[PDB]
């Protein structure tokens, strides 16, 4: 007759490539405390155009 | 600190001055020195009140 079977190494194969990269983008992420002032409330100038 | 007016001015973006009543009782408005020659004779910063 006419059947369907999906291979288990292949499919494995790949979802191994997958989950190895899915492991390196969401690593580690940076821990950061006490940083630098972003938004502002007056003007300021020299010190505060470079921040 | 020239540095931090010359950047604010410059993201201002208007040079609009809007000139008011101040009351400068005992005091003589407008003056001039020679340095300043604004037209014929003596001048003065135009959007300074000298006393
Ligand atoms: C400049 O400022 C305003 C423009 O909106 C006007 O009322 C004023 O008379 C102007 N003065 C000069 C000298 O251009």
């Amino acid at each position: 007759g006419t059947g369907q079977a999906a291979d288990l190494k292949s499919t494995q194969a790949a979802i191994d490539q997958i989950n190895g990269k899915l492991n390196r983008v969401i690593e580690k992420t940076n821990e950061k405390f006490h940083q630098i002032e972003k938004e502002f409330s007056e003007v300021e100038g020299r010190i505060q155009d470079l921040e | 600190d020239y540095a931090s007016l010359r950047s604010l001015v410059a993201s201002s973006g208007t040079l609009e001055f809007i000139t008011e009543g101040f009351t400068w009782t005992g005091v003589t408005q407008n003056g001039g020195s020679n340095a300043c020659k604004r037209g014929p004779g003596s001048g003065f910063f135009s959007r300074l009140n000298w006393l």
